[PDB]
């Protein structure tokens, strides 16, 4: 289907990933000392579960996040630059990361992700590390 | 609550 705004631009997205089985934590905090350390939330206990999604237009990759029966769309976040505040690594283990996504209205929310694998979550790294390895003036 | 499965730093790493 077509956008909901459209003047004949560039308003493409190409595929670069698809995962499974994917979860989602609509956490408290923004910016702790460490960054925001999924330890600290809810590494356990998801508000919502689908599948993975990862389109990019350009320079732009988007984490879009689909239901798991019918592919609707749950929520999208818009990433310029790897690492960055539209997708970060909690701390350290990229067993999950923090995305801004928008809620469709005019306005964002951070989430954190949990994958059901280790490896599917850092894959959902190396999507990106590949989408901005050959941007960003390398 | 479900399981603990912290998020790594004593190591910091990936695979």
């Amino acid at each position: 289907g077509s956008p909901n705004s459209m003047a004949t631009e560039l308003e493409y997205e190409s595929v670069l990933c698809v995962k499974p089985d994917v979860s989602v934590y609509r956490i408290p905090p923004r910016a702790s000392n460490r960054g925001y350390r999924a330890s600290d939330w809810k590494l356990d206990q998801p508000d919502w579960t689908g599948r993975l999604r990862i389109t990019s237009k350009g320079k732009t990759a988007y984490i879009k996040l689909e239901d798991k029966v019918s592919g609707e769309l749950f929520a999208q976040a818009p990433v310029e630059q790897y690492p960055g505040i539209a997708v970060e690594t909690v701390t350290d283990s990229s067993r999950y990361f923090v995305i801004r996504i928008q809620d469709g209205t005019g306005r964002s929310a951070f989430i954190g992700i949990g994958f059901t694998d280790r490896g599917d979550a850092f894959d959902f790294n190396v999507s990106l590390q590949d989408h901005f390895k050959w941007v960003k003036q390398e | 609550s479900q399981i603990t499965s912290q998020v790594t730093g004593q190591i910091g790493w990936r695979r």
